[PDB]
C-alpha cells in the first residue's frame, strides 16, 4: 500500500550539483511528515531533517541551513542535497500512521573527482601449486573502478563460496576489491575458475586463472 | 544540539544470551525514544516506536525499557535472525540516531589463513604493482598485519578492508593491499605478518617464485 | 512618459522610483484604474487585474525606494499605459508588447514561400524589418512574406520591430531542406 | 484715567501644536516574565487612577487622524515592542541589493557580460602585473546619465563567486517559548503638554470637532497585530463608522469600526503538558509516546454566523449610504497575495494565526433574494469556522524578510479575540458597474492603530492667555 520510492543512484563530481528525490505513495503525501536520513558506509544513520505541510522543516546541526528539503505536494515528491564528503546512501522516511514508521528504499549518492570507469582486472594466481598444500586462495583483483555495485563472481556464479571483499577507496576516488576464494589445491589441476566482473560500466570481464 | 549515545558500541553474545543494550540521552527526551534494527543490505527496520509501543510483527523477546535520559532495550533470548544492527532515535522533535551498537555471534579463536598474491604480469605491465596479503575465516575480528619490506615496515602505502561476520561460522576475512611503483616492487622481497590466534608471529614472504 | 516595448512569453519591467524616499507605500495602476500591483507596509498586494497571476515585484529594492512592476509571460493584450503612482508622484509608462510569428511554420522546401506574422496591440502600427541569413531584406507593417526560399535562407532570420522609437529583436530560425538530384 | 467699570483679564488656555514621545502608561505587575510585563517593567509611567477628562467649552479644533504624528510614534513603538519581545530561531534578511559580481579580488583577467550570449565573456586579460584589489560587479537596474550600468566594489570577509553576491543573511539565536498576552497601554503627554480628546459619539476622524476634552493620558490599547480584521479595538459609539481619506479612490483602504464586537475563537498553542502513560504494564516496554492526532499546525477560528452576518449587513448599508444609493455592495475573498495579506493573520501567545475569511468575506446585499438567502443560511447553521493555521515561519510585518519561530508545545485553551472592526479595500475600475466589491485588506499596520488615535491630538500648554473684557 503505502511506499516511498527514491531517485536512482547519482554519480556527480566534487562540487558539481546532486538533487535526488523521493516520491510518495499509498497515503495522503501533504497530510504526513517526510523525514530525511543519511548513512555513511561503515557508519551509523544520521538524520538530515524533516518537513510539514507548510513547507517549515527541520535540520540537524551539521545540515542546519547548509541544506534545504523541499516536497512538491501535486506530485507527492521530496527532495534532498548534499555533498562528496557525504556521499553516501539516502533514506526518505514518511510517517501515515504518525509511529514514525515507514523508509524508503534508499539513494546511492556517489561523489568522486573520476568518472565512471571500467575495472581492470588482475588475477590473483597461487604461489607454489598442487603440492604446496591442502588448500590455495584463487583469486581475481579488481582495481581502478568507479562507481559500484560491481559484480564479480565465480563461474557464473557457481562458485560463490567465501568469494569478495569489501571495496577499498583509493585516494584517486577510484574502488578497488580483491575477489578471492579458498579452493582445494587438488582441483586447481582439474577444474578451471572464471571470474566474471560487470555492471554499471556494461563491461563484461571474463578471467580464467591458470597456474601454469 | 542533543548527543544521543548507546552501548555497548558493539556487544558479543551466543544464541539463546540475553542481551541488554543501553541507549542514553544527553539531555532530558522524557519519553520520545524509538528503536531500529538494521540488517546488511537492509534499510533500517522499526522494531519500537515510542520506547514502549510494540509494532506488529516483532517477537515478544525484545524488551523495550527506561525513560527520561535513560532507556535500555533487552533481547531475552537472542536468536540468529536477531543478530544485527541496532539504533535508538530520538522523537520528541529532533529524530537523532544513537552510535548504533552492533550484536555479534561470540565463538571461539579461530586462526587465520594467510596467503600472499604478488602482482600479475598484467598488473607489471600497468606499471603499478600492488601487493595483497590475505586473511581469512579468523576470530576475533582484531588482527595486526605488518608489511615488512626488505626488512622495513611500512605504513600509509597500504589499505586494508574486512568482510562482515559470516553467518556459517561466525568469522571474518581480512584483506590487506600494499601498493607501489614497478621500480618499488623491483627491489625484492615482500612480507606481511599476522599475529594472535598462532602463538608465534606468522609472516608470509615471497621471492623470486620461479 | 516612459515608453517600453515587451517580446510575447518575455518578462517586462517596469522601473519605478520614488524621490530621494525609501520604502513607501506604492500603486500601480493601470488606463482604466485597475490596481495592477502595490504595496501596503512590508507586504505585496495585487488587484483584480488580468496580470494577477504574472504580475510581481522586487521587495528587496524596495527600501532603496525602486518599486518595479515585473510581468512575466507578457502577452499582446497586457499592452496599456502603466503609471505608478507614489507620494504625489505619478510615473507614466506605456508598455507595448510584440510577437513575431513564423507561419510557414520552419521546415520549408525550396521554392516554398516564408511569411512572418506581427501580433501587435491595437493603436500600434511598428515598422517591421526583417533579414535572411543570407542578407535578404523583407520589410513590412504587420505580414512579411517571402515568395520563394532558397538553401541558404536556412538559419536565423533576425527580426526588428520599431515602435515609438524603440526597437525590438526577434531571432526565428527557419530551416530549408536541402535535396539531392 | 480708568473708569469705574473694572476688567478682569481671564485666563484663558492657550493651546499650540507640538509633537513630542507620549509616556506609556499601564498596570503590569514587574514580577511577571510576561512580555508586555516584562516590557512595562523596562519602560512605561503608572497609570493615574480616575484621571478623568477636562473639558474644553467654545473650543472648535480641527483633526486629521491621517497627519497624527501620534500613530507614527506609536507604530514604532510597537515595532520595538515586537522586535524585542520576539527573537527569531532563523532570520532572513536581503544583505546587498541587486549587486551581481562580474569580477574576483585578485583577478587579472578583465571578465565581461555579454547580453546576446547571456553569458560571461573574458574581456581580455591584463598585462601589466595588476589583481583586482575587490570585488568588482554591476547594479542591476542603476543606469548612469551615460546610460550605463552602475558598478560597485565590494568588499567582503570572504570572496563572492562571478554570477553570486547579495546574500539572505541567515541569523540563527535562541527561539525559547515566552508568553505574549496583550496590555491596554495608555499613553500620556509630557509635563506642560496635553492631549486633546474629540469626544465626539460619531467623528471620521477628520475635520472640526466641536467638543473637545483635554487628557493627560489616551485609553489603554492592545497591540494586535492583525489583518483584514480589527481586533480588540474601540467600538464605536453609535452606528457603524466608516472612515477613509477618499472613499472614491479605489487605492485607499476603508476603515469600518463596528457597534458591537465580533467574538473570533481560534485555539492552538499554550504551555506544556506532562503525561505519562505505562503501557505494556511497564517490563517488555516501558513509558511512552502514544496518541500522536493529526497536525497542530491546523486550527479553527469560530465566528458566530447571526452575529457576522448582522455586522456585514450593517457595514454594507453603510458603506452604500457613503458611496450613495444606486450600486450594489458586495463582500468578496482577497484576490491574492502573501498568506497575511490573504488571511486574517493575527498573534496568539506570540504566534500567528492565519485564518481563512473567505467564509466571512462572501455575501451580495443588493437584493432582497440575497438578504432571503442569507437568512435561511443563518436560520439552518449557528457559527461559522475558518481553517487556521500556524506556519513557523512568517513574513516580517516591519521589513522585508522571513523569522522562523517554534512550533506549539499543547493546547488544550481558546485564543479568542473581539473583531470590532473590519479593514476593506474596494476593486472599483472603469467597468465595474451597478456593483461595489469589498474585499478585506491590511498590511500597512499603522492603520490599526490609526482607528485607535484619530481622536487624539497631542498639544503644547504655554502661559495662559489674558482675555479683557469686551
Amino acid at each position: 500500500e503505502v511506499q516511498l520510492v527514491q531517485s536512482g543512484a547519482e554519480v556527480k563530481k566534487p562540487g558539481a550539483t546532486v538533487k535526488i528525490s523521493c516520491k510518495a505513495s499509498g497515503y495522503t503525501f501533504s497530510d504526513f511528515y517526510m523525514y530525511w536520513v543519511r548513512q555513511a558506509p561503515g557508519k551509523g544513520l544520521e538524520w538530515m531533517g524533516l518537513i510539514d505541510e507548510d513547507a517549515d522543516t527541520m535540520y540537524a546541526e551539521k545540515f542546519r541551513g547548509r541544506v534545504t528539503i523541499t516536497a512538491d505536494t501535486s506530485t507527492d515528491t521530496g527532495y534532498l542535497e548534499l555533498r562528496s564528503e557525504d556521499t553516501a546512501v539516502y533514506y526518505c522516511a514518511a510517517d501515515p500512521w504518525e509511529l514514525n514508521n515507514v523508509w524508503g528504499q534508499g539513494t546511492l549518492v556517489s561523489v568522486s573527482s573520476a568518472s565512471t570507469k571500467g575495472p581492470s582486472v588482475f588475477p590473483l594466481a597461487p604461489s607454489s601449486k598442487s603440492t604446496s598444500g591442502g588448500t590455495a586462495a584463487l583469486g581475481c583483483l579488481v582495481k581502478d573502478y568507479f562507481p559500484e555495485p560491481v559484480t564479480v563472481s565465480w563461474n557464473s556464479g557457481a562458485l560463490t563460496s567465501g568469494v569478495t571483499f569489501p571495496a577499498v577507496l583509493q585516494s584517486s576516488g577510484l574502488y578497488s576489491l580483491s575477489s578471492v576464494v579458498t579452493v582445494p589445491s587438488s582441483s586447481l589441476g582439474t577444474q578451471t575458475y572464471i571470474c566474471n566482473v560487470n555492471k554499471p560500466s556494461n563491461t563484461k570481464v571474463d578471467k580464467k586463472v591458470e597456474p601454469k | 544540539d542533543i548527543q544521543m549515545t548507546q552501548s555497548p558500541s558493539s556487544v558479543s553474545a551466543s544464541v539463546g544470551d540475553r542481551v541488554t543494550i543501553t541507549c542514553r540521552a544527553s539531555q532530558d527526551i522524557s519519553t520520545w525514544l524509538a528503536w531500529y534494527q538494521q540488517k546488511p543490505g537492509k534499510a533500517p527496520k522499526l522494531l519500537i516506536y515510542a520506547a514502549s509501543t510494540l509494532q506488529s510483527g516483532v517477537p515478544s523477546r525484545f524488551s523495550g525499557s527506561g525513560s527520561g535520559t535513560d532507556f535500555s532495550l533487552t533481547i531475552n533470548s537472542l536468536q540468529p535472525e536477531d543478530f544485527a544492527t541496532y539504533y535508538c532515535q530520538q522523537a520528541n522533535s529532533f529524530f537523532t540516531f544513537g552510535g548504533g551498537t552492533k550484536v555479534e555471534i561470540k565463538r571461539t579463536v579461530a586462526a587465520p589463513s594467510v596467503f600472499i598474491f604478488p602482482p600479475s604480469d598484467e598488473q607489471l605491465k600497468s606499471g603499478t604493482a600492488s601487493v595483497v596479503c590475505l586473511l581469512n575465516n579468523f576470530y576475533p575480528r582484531e588482527a595486526k598485519v605488518q608489511w615488512k619490506v626488505d626488512n622495513a615496515l611500512q605504513s600509509g602505502n597500504s589499505q586494508e578492508s574486512v568482510t562482515e561476520q559470516d553467518s556459517k561460522d561466525s568469522t571474518y576475512s581480512l584483506s590487506s593491499t600494499l601498493t607501489l611503483s614497478k621500480a618499488d616492487y623491483e627491489k625484492k622481497l615482500y612480507a606481511c605478518e599476522v599475529t594472535q590466534g598462532l602463538s608465534s608471529p606468522v609472516t608470509k614472504s615471497f621471492n623470486r617464485g620461479e | 512618459k516612459k515608453v517600453v516595448l515587451g517580446k510575447k512569453g518575455d518578462t517586462v519591467e517596469l522601473t519605478c522610483t520614488a524621490s530621494q524616499k525609501k520604502s513607501i507605500q506604492f500603486h500601480w495602476k493601470n488606463s482604466n484604474q485597475i490596481k495592477i500591483l502595490g504595496n501596503q507596509g512590508s507586504f505585496l498586494t495585487k488587484g483584480p487585474s488580468k496580470l494577477n497571476d504574472r504580475a510581481d515585484s522586487r521587495r528587496s529594492l524596495w527600501d532603496q525606494g525602486n518599486f518595479p512592476l515585473i510581468i512575466k509571460n507578457l502577452k499582446i493584450e497586457d499592452s496599456d499605459t502603466y503609471i505608478c503612482e507614489v507620494e504625489d508622484q505619478k510615473e507614466e509608462v506605456q508598455l507595448l508588447v510584440f510577437g513575431l510569428t513564423a507561419n510557414s511554420d520552419t521546415h520549408l522546401l525550396q521554392g516554398q514561400s516564408l511569411t512572418l506574422t506581427l501580433e501587435s496591440p491595437p493603436g500600434s502600427s511598428p515598422s517591421v524589418q526583417c533579414r535572411s541569413p543570407r542578407g535578404k531584406n523583407i520589410q513590412g507593417g504587420k505580414t512579411l512574406s517571402v515568395s520563394q526560399l532558397e538553401l541558404q535562407d536556412s538559419g536565423t532570420w533576425t527580426c526588428t520591430v520599431l515602435q515609438n522609437q524603440k526597437k525590438v529583436e526577434f531571432k526565428i530560425d527557419i530551416v530549408v531542406l536541402a535535396f539531392q538530384k | 484715567t480708568e473708569k469705574l467699570w473694572v476688567t478682569v483679564y481671564y485666563g484663558v488656555p492657550v493651546w499650540k501644536e507640538a509633537t513630542t514621545t507620549l509616556f506609556c502608561a499601564s498596570d503590569a505587575k514587574a514580577y511577571d516574565t510576561e512580555v508586555h510585563n516584562v516590557w512595562a517593567t523596562h519602560a512605561c509611567v503608572p497609570t493615574d487612577p480616575n484621571p478623568q477628562e477636562v473639558v474644553l467649552v467654545n473650543v472648535t479644533e480641527n483633526f486629521n487622524m491621517w497627519k497624527n504624528d501620534m500613530v507614527e510614534q506609536m507604530h514604532e513603538d510597537i515595532i520595538s515592542l515586537w522586535d524585542q519581545s520576539l527573537k527569531p530561531c532563523v532570520k532572513l534578511t536581503p544583505l546587498c541589493v541587486s549587486l551581481k559580481c562580474t569580477d574576483l579580488k585578485n583577478d587579472t583577467n578583465t571578465n565581461s557580460s555579454s547580453g546576446r550570449m547571456i553569458m560571461e565573456k573574458g574581456e581580455i586579460k591584463n598585462c601589466s602585473f595588476n589583481i583586482s584589489t575587490s570585488i568588482r560587479g554591476k547594479v542591476q537596474k542603476e543606469y548612469a546619465f551615460f546610460y550605463k550600468l552602475d558598478i560597485i566594489p565590494i568588499d567582503n570577509d570572504t570572496t563572492s563567486y562571478k554570477l553570486t553576491s547579495c546574500n539572505t543573511s541567515v541569523i540563527t539565536q535562541a527561539c525559547p517559548k515566552v508568553s505574549f498576552e496583550p496590555i491596554p497601554i495608555h499613553y500620556c503627554a509630557p509635563a506642560g503638554f496635553a492631549i486633546l480628546k474629540c469626544n465626539n459619539k460619531t467623528f471620521n476622524g477628520t475635520g472640526p470637532c466641536t467638543n473637545v476634552s483635554t487628557v493627560q493620558c489616551t485609553h489603554g490599547i492592545r497591540p494586535v497585530v492583525s489583518t483584514q480584521l480589527l481586533l480588540n479595538g474601540s467600538l464605536a459609539e453609535e452606528e457603524v463608522v466608516i472612515r477613509s481619506v477618499n472613499f472614491t479612490d479605489n487605492a485607499k483602504t476603508i476603515i469600518v469600526q463596528l457597534n458591537t464586537s465580533v467574538e473570533i475563537n481560534c485555539t492552538r498553542p499554550n504551555n506544556n503538558t506532562r503525561k505519562r502513560i505505562r503501557i505494556q504494564r511497564g517490563p517488555g516496554r516501558a513509558f511512552v509516546t502514544i496518541g500522536k492526532i493529526g497536525n497542530m499546525r491546523q486550527a479553527h477560528c469560530n465566528i458566530s454566523r447571526a452575529k457576522w452576518n448582522n455586522t456585514l449587513k450593517q457595514i454594507a448599508s453603510k458603506l452604500r449610504e457613503q458611496f450613495g444609493n444606486n450600486k450594489t455592495i458586495i463582500f468578496k475573498q482577497s484576490s491574492g497575495g502573501d498568506p497575511e495579506i490573504v488571511t486574517h493573520s493575527f498573534n496568539c501567545g506570540g504566534e500567528f494565526f492565519y485564518c481563512n475569511s473567505t467564509q466571512l468575506f462572501n455575501s451580495t446585499w443588493f437584493n432582497s433574494t440575497w438578504s432571503t438567502e442569507g437568512s435561511n443560511n443563518t436560520e439552518g447553521s449557528d457559527t461559522i469556522t475558518l481553517p487556521c493555521r500556524i506556519k513557523q515561519i512568517i513574513n516580517m510585518w516591519q521589513k522585508v524578510g522571513k523569522a522562523m519561530y517554534a512550533p506549539p508545545i499543547s493546547g488544550q485553551i481558546r485564543c479568542s479575540s473581539n473583531i470590532t472592526g473590519l479593514l476593506l479595500t474596494r476593486d472599483g475600475g472603469n467597468s465595474n458597474n451597478e456593483s461595489e466589491i469589498f474585499r478585506p485588506g491590511g498590511g500597512d499596520m499603522r492603520d490599526n492603530w490609526r482607528s485607535e488615535l484619530y481622536k487624539y491630538k497631542v498639544v503644547k500648554i504655554e502661559p495662559l492667555g489674558v482675555a479683557p473684557t469686551k
